[PDB]
């Protein structure tokens, strides 16, 4: 999922576009007051009409817990494997973002191109500012 | 050229302001049913009503499915028509009520017309210019982007926004490429290099689209035909997102879900708003359910509920049962396997069996459709065999007779071929006779 | 929309003394049931008591769903009216009690009051600072009116709303703070020098004068089930449309109840109850009735209206017979409204109203014939014959349905009784209960 | 003004200090022996010593079985947990009925824990990261540390943040000038709002403005929490609340009920026993109420036989209104109240009795008092005679249409004509059955 | 190979002439002349391909040759034509409806034929040189590739350069690039460099260096069923559903679009339609819903020719409460033609046993063959067919290369048929668990 890129495919093939994929790709960058974009923006209009971005949280979980720890006494390989599985750099970089001054340092003062950056910013946004935490 | 039990029926064959004739449109006889279906076709073309149900009942091999396909042919290829069987509503992913509602929404069409302003052609130049007073701490402050386009019998240089240079660099548009610029959105997209830039490298993955015709700038008025279920399934799933959930759901199995009433209500109100604006218009269609006796009483009750909706199409049902127990019940004896609550909400069209000359005419029509030459005495023997055993048995035995005539190097079917086909292939009655006379587990 | 079965009913037709007029608001006859439904409507509009079960019973084609539609039309907007059938409870995704709980909680509305600030002005300067990957976005906005000039700070959602329907430094925009809605009213400056990519053909409006910022008070209605689905998980707003809300736990529901009571105490929100209508209630198991018997006793319970047409039939899920298909526990805590059959005058008035709704002009003799055939057969058959005779009427090119059109429509289409007569006469041609048929005619 | 629904005229069992029930107090009329037995059961629950005790409320329809359970729940108070169920709720399509029954068993055992939190809070003044040597080295994150400058009232601290904390910091989208709240127990960060030391009226994102937090940046506070054992079970079963990859992905997947093994329950019991032995926890057993117990089948009854013999299970209160009925899931056994005899042997049946005319009359009087209606004496006598003749519930539910019909005639009292008109407009079960018997086409 | 001697592997096509007249013994088929002529007629119907949606029914007593006839039709059909063979019990799935499973089985039996051209340049990479411009907008490449005979120099586009950064080459890997298509693949490492890096690794593989002409031309022909196109266009990466079966109720609109595009490709001339045969063995356990769906689905233009085999008498249709001939409803039997099969006599049984002994590499004497023929006359035929193969092992254990009458008698005494087991059960039924669960364990009363 993380490493997937929108590569090109040749035209002479049996995999063509469905009508639903055409409906999807029409409203990617379409502006407002167009019939197709407004016909495919039901959820955004329902979000704006219902004043949902200023609603409050009514539910909080009672107990929050980390995953169960597994220990093997007298072995360092299991600790490295557990630290690699729990704190995988690829997934944790996918669920976060790089700071802006760090991006400026690697793009300009280090010569790294934009396409060689790790994948960032795949965490889904919450409904409100209140819905981002349990405290 | 492929034929399968049909495709000799071309419309109902009615004259205008009148009734059916005898032999027209591949139909022989069945005059009252054809007139009733023509009245139903005119009602559908009137485009005013909602949720009218028609059940046509009769014996087997009478032409109910032929009548439904003739209705769908008479309506045209633009009005929606969803054929269905009663066994198809029992799915293991979602409840039967949701499948019935999905097939209800599949039969309502929409016609949307738009206008597109298009810049396209081969890129001739791409000069991102730089401003008179640049700001410190930055590089190449862009004031505008000048891009030259070249197409067939016309070229035109443009003067674009500085923001579109970011999308140009994103989509890797270089020289010699063909691009596609619409007016309001910006959003440059690239189709490929020209055919004139193909023979400078031996090996390249990239295809070479030819240079497009017409001028650089043009207006095309397009018309898009979608159904209400297409809008529901497009709004229900999210668009191309930038989260793990939408990418993960795109690569997994597309499991069906229970579409809520709220989404359909919002789709209905935005469709009504744009219908009032004068852009779109509504084309209701036909939902055809063959073998309606296979439904149980829960689907019948939900059909009673859904036939009173404001957006339901016309429903056409067909059945061959008599006084038969309704499925899902133990002691409800009802005509055609349909409960009386549903029967009270519909109209019944009666279909009648044929006689010998109509059987002969139908056999002759199916023979001349299949490009077969039949002798007259062979035709009479086939008609006598058909009226003795079955119409479908005489229709299905025509191809082995043609194969046996082709084996003996001739282009005509005579009495010996139909006798050999009678000897080789049996029917239901003779099979039942040889099963009842043998006790060897036959 | 289209013309439905109950499209001619706008309200219940009652005066200020809750006495039904004989012919008003599309409802004729049935004075006792209409008075009782008006009493139930006033009980709902009072909003004081909760958890009352009302049962509507009678023969088929009597006006039960018509009465429910009249109640829902007299209820008005902003009060939830959940209308479901009996077969919609059974799902492959939720349990029966969970679906019943969701159907119960969809009929309670919460009216939430919000304080917002409206900003309308002319855009002067836009500065947008984004990172290299385009993720972290911030900037400043300089907007003006004819009197004031203010610099605002922008977040991510504001920048996303600006970069869609792109504003170009001189457009007049309107921003709602609490809703986050950006509306481009038009362009006032009418700049000459423009890039040749976008249209920018917006209408010419004036620059607004006076105060830039205005406080306002807005209200909106949100159902309880919406709040449970939203607070259930991370992406509950998608689950409000996709219907993938699988078995919400009880802790969420009681915390939502506590928060709703807190909001009522603070004066922020008020509770608006509604009506849940369950048509064809006899298609429910005894476990659903056992759950309803306890769900009716809660404070957060709506007025439940049930309709049925069964006599003394078998309760589903058991092996005994009960009146209306309901056990005596549910019948003890419910109040029954009984509907009665019609005369010929009420049938004539109903047919005249339905002909006026469908824009069909009838002669007096055609109306008398339709009244007679609706006395003999059912009312729904004579209601359905009107549009068919109408299409026959323009098939002979006159816009008035005469007696011969009704006679031809009676000839082409059958009743329930005539089809039963034909099946009992020609039983050998239809498949019976044991799968026996005679296809051959010799 | 207030909402009333079939209850809420009942505030308790209404006993004195000796356990003797009054004839009419606490919203109850009659049923003296059942109320005294329920008071004994209430004292047994408040003793907090027993485990796996069960009683059964047997009686006819409309006699006060659910009313006694709600009176028990009101007499216990809100601190003692109380889980009301219907018998049809145990059949789920996501998990077997045995696991649902065990879940509802564990949902009725409360716990009160004094919890200590290490809290860093203040106003963000400096947010400065520093970079790694090779960001494209494949292993290790892009940054190495983040320097955060926090300012509270009468204090100021600087912190060098771990990157794993910084993921939760930047997921909250904090900035310079925001008041934050870092919980060191889990690493969770709450962004409170913009500081009020700067300007206010130059924002467009309807933010909330908050003063500086009092006291020092680093704090320790004690928090009293109320938590059931089922909450701990579902927290450990689906772990959300860490800062790891698995805990992050646990919040995004669709939740589903799973068969929680007994090993997790033994581990949770061991940890809770350690917390009790440390002196920071107190165990509050509760009541599980299963109304309409005849909807259960033989498999749930057979599992309930085992589940009542554990050492954790709370007091279970059942109810039924069947005389001699075959158990569901069987063919030919016949048992009282639809409850099999092996389960009946472990119960304590509390009998419930029907009412009289005077009790019906005073119940009608009190329910008319609660609904804020004025009833004449002759109309009250007619309503009591109707309640004896047809049903108590039918006379109960005819009060509000009578009030509506009185209000439409511009009156406050309820008179005999309104009762007669409500009789003529609204029917009961017996008259509807008599109409259905003399009907034409299955009316 | 990966094929052992199956139940009927001796049947290679129907034994017919050029005038559709069956020979008495040819191509492994003995007797059953009328059914063989009917199967030849059906085979010519399939090979003509202009008739769509026909249902035939092969009905007969058990151990007669209905499945043998279907195997003969499949063998005589040849390659590159789809022949689907499913049982009646396979469509009762847990993740798919019976209608969807039947639709997938219908669409697996009709395919399209696509022919394409390939210009393969297969060889070992010697050295790659990349030229970058000062602007960097384009990259030029000089590729030095070789076979065992000769080596040329090729110029490369930037898309080649980006395609060779992925699945990277290390000057000695064997690749093959197309000219017109430009498909890039990495076959593996050459055998000449196998003693270089001292440890292989994870993904690497050693292949021989290709020899001969560097640039080859090859025309290949593909046959794709419609179900594969449905599965491919249903998802984003659909071939995993093609190999794991996790399709899950593909919608109807994609099927309509695929049918329309197949008709468009046929009209243009890109592809041609190859029909096929669908064989449903043991059709008598299908539900009535599946029968109604078959009745409706047989009338479409994209329908194959359905062959159904059953051996039931007048038996109960499943899902109903009545009986019917062949276990099939009468409306399904109306739209069908029945090929009946007849039982054998002594001579055809002897010929079948001789052919089966020839196939299983077993030599029998004349007396042993006559004894097995008498046993197959009295008992069934499959009993004698198994008796041959166990008597061969008995004869080999007796250190003899031929099967005699004593070995056949020993195999007859050791292994029982149905009738002797029925008699032994009915004589000592107190020792067996009956339908009430009563059994006597102890031997002393
Ligand atoms: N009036 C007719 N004219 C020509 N062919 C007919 C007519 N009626 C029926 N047929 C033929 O009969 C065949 C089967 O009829 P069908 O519609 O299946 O009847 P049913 O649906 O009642 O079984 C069709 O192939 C059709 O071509
Ligand atoms: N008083 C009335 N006013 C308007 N329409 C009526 C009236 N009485 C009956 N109808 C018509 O008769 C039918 C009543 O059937 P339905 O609405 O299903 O309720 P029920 O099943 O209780 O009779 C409806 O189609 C309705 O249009
Ligand atoms: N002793 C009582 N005093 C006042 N109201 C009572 C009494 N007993 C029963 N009721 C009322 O009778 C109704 C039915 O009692 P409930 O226990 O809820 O149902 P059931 O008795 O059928 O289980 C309740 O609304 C309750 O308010
Ligand atoms: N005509 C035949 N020629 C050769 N072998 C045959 C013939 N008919 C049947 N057999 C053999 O008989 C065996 C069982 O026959 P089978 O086809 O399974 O019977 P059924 O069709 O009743 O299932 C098969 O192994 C097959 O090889």
């Amino acid at each position: 999922v993380i490493e997937r890129t929108n590569g090109p495919k040749n035209t002479d093939s049996l995999s063509f576009k469905t009508i639903t994929q055409e409906l999807l790709e029409v409203t990617r960058n379409a502006p407002s007051e167009g019939v197709m974009a407004s016909l495919l923006n039901v959820e955004k209009h329902a979000y704006e009409r219902e004043y949902l971005n200023c609603i409050q949280r009514g539910y909080h979980p009672n107990v929050s817990a980390p995953p169960v720890t597994i220990e093997v006494l007298g072995s360092s390989h299991v600790t490295n494997s557990i630290n690699n599985e729990l704190f995988d750099p690829l997934i944790s970089q996918a669920l976060s973002d790089i700071p802006a001054i760090t991006q400026y340092n690697m793009h300009v003062k280090k010569g790294i191109p934009v396409e060689d950056f790790p994948k960032t910013g795949l965490f889904p946004e919450p409904l409100n500012k209140n819905f981002s935490s349990n405290i | 050229t492929r034929t399968a039990a049909h495709t000799h029926i071309k419309g109902l064959g009615l004259d205008e302001s009148g009734v059916a004739k005898r032999v027209e449109g591949g139909f022989v006889g069945q005059i009252e049913a054809r007139e009733a279906c023509g009245v139903i076709v005119d009602l559908i073309k009137a485009k005013k009503m909602s949720g009218r149900a028609i059940l046509l009942a009769g014996g087997p091999s009478t032409g109910k499915t032929a009548l439904a396909l003739a209705i769908s042919q008479e309506l045209g290829p633009k009005v929606p028509f969803c054929p269905l069987v009663g066994s198809e509503l029992y799915s293991v992913e979602v409840k039967k009520t949701e499948t019935l509602m999905e097939n209800f929404r599949r039969a309502i069409g929409l016609r949307i017309k738009e206008t597109k302003e298009v810049y396209e052609g081969e890129v001739t130049e791409l000069t991102p210019e730089d401003a008179e007073n640049p700001l410190g701490g930055y590089g190449k402050t862009i004031s505008h982007v000048i891009v030259g386009l070249k197409s067939a019998k016309g070229t035109k240089t443009l003067r674009l926004d500085p923001t579109i240079y970011e999308s140009i660099q994103r989509e890797k548009v270089s020289i010699g490429d063909v691009i596609y610029i619409e007016a309001n959105t910006g959003a440059v997209k690239r189709v490929g290099r020209s055919d004139a830039y193909a023979t400078e490298f031996d090996l390249e993955t990239e295809e070479y689209v030819p240079l497009p015709k017409g001028e650089v700038h043009k207006k095309k008025e397009i018309v898009q035909d979608v159904t209400l279920h297409d809008l529901d399934v497009a709004n229900a799933r999210p668009q191309g997102g930038q989260d793990v959930i939408s990418m993960m759901g795109q690569l997994l199995k597309p499991k069906k879900t229970e579409i809520t009433e709220k989404l359909r209500q919002e789709v209905n109100k935005v469709v009504a708003k744009y219908i009032d604006q004068g852009v779109a218009e509504l084309i209701p269609g036909v939902l055809f359910i063959d073998e309606v006796n296979m439904l149980d009483i829960e689907i019948f009750t939900y059909l009673n509920k859904a036939l009173e909706s404001n957006i339901a199409p016309v429903v056409v049902l067909a059945s061959n049962r008599g006084m038969t127990t309704v499925r899902g019940t133990e002691d409800v004896i009802s005509p055609h396997g349909v409960p009386p609550d549903l029967i009270d909400r519909l109209l019944i069209v009666r279909t009648l069996p044929y006689d010998k000359d109509e059987i002969r005419t139908i056999i002759e029509r199916r023979a001349t459709v299949e490009r077969l030459q039949v002798e007259s005495s062979a035709l009479d023997l086939l008609a006598t065999m058909g009226t003795e055993t079955s119409l479908r048995y005489a229709l299905q035995l025509l191809a082995p007779c043609g194969i046996l005539a082709q084996t003996s190097n001739r282009k005509e079917i005579v009495v010996n071929d139909v006798n050999e086909a009678k000897l080789l292939f049996l029917d239901a009655k003779r099979s039942t006779k040889i099963l009842e006379t043998s006790a060897n587990y036959l | 929309s289209l013309i439905a079965a109950h499209s001619h009913i706008t309200g219940l037709g009652l005066d200020e003394n809750l006495q039904p007029r004989p012919t008003s608001e599309g409802m004729v006859g049935q004075l006792q049931a209409r008075r009782a439904a008006g009493v139930i409507l006033k009980m709902v509009q009072n909003g004081t008591i909760a958890g009352r079960a009302v049962l509507v019973a009678g023969p088929p084609s009597t006006g039960k769903t018509a009465l429910a539609m009249g109640v829902s039309q007299s209820l008005g907007k902003d009060v939830p009216f959940t209308a479901i059938a009996g077969s919609e409870i059974f799902s492959l995704e939720l349990s029966k009690t969970e679906a019943l709980t969701q159907a119960f909680r969809k009929s309670i509305g919460i009216k939430i009051k919000e304080e917002t600030e409206l900003i309308e002005g002319e855009v002067v300067e836009i500065q947008i600072d984004r990172s290299i990957t385009g993720g972290h976005k911030q900037g400043k906005l300089t907007i003006k009116t004819t009197d004031m000039e203010t610099i605002y700070e922008l977040g991510n959602k504001m920048i996303d709303g600006l970069t869609k329907e792109k504003v170009l430094a001189g457009d007049v925009i309107s921003i709602d703070k609490a809703s986050g809605k950006i509306t481009k009213l038009g362009r006032s400056f009418a700049r000459s020098r423009d890039y040749d990519a976008m249209g920018a053909d917006t209408r010419f409006v004036q620059c607004p004068e006076g105060e830039l910022q205005k406080r306002k008070t807005v209200v909106h209605t949100v159902s309880l089930h919406e709040i449970d689905v939203i607070n259930s998980r991370t992406q509950g707003f998608l689950a409000l449309f996709t219907g993938d809300t699988g078995e919400i736990r009880s802790e969420v529901r009681d915390q939502i109840n506590t928060k709703v009571a807190e909001w009522k105490e603070e004066g922020k929100a008020e509770i608006v109850p509604g009506v849940l209508f369950i048509d064809e209630v006899h298609m429910l198991d005894i476990e659903c009735f056992s759950f309803i018997n306890r769900a009716l006793e809660d404070e957060f319970a709506p007025i439940v209206m049930m309709a049925t047409n069964r006599g003394v039939s078998k309760t589903r899920g058991t092996n005994y017979k009960s009146p209306h298909g309901l056990p005596l526990d549910l019948l003890d805590r419910s109040i029954i409204i009984t509907t009665k059959s019609y005369n010929e005058q009420e049938i004539k008035t109903i047919l005249s109203i339905r002909a006026q709704e469908e824009e069909v002009e009838l002669s007096s003799d055609a109306l008398d014939l339709l009244t007679k055939t609706g006395v003999e057969t059912s009312l729904r058959y004579s209601s359905n014959l009107i549009s068919v005779a109408q299409q026959i009427a323009m098939k002979r090119k006159n816009n008035t349905v005469e007696v011969e059109d009704v006679k031809r429509a009676y000839l082409l289409f059958l009743d329930s009784a005539r089809s039963v007569k034909y099946v009992q006469e020609n039983e050998s041609q239809y498949i019976d209960d044991q799968g026996n048929v005679q296809i051959s005619i010799a």
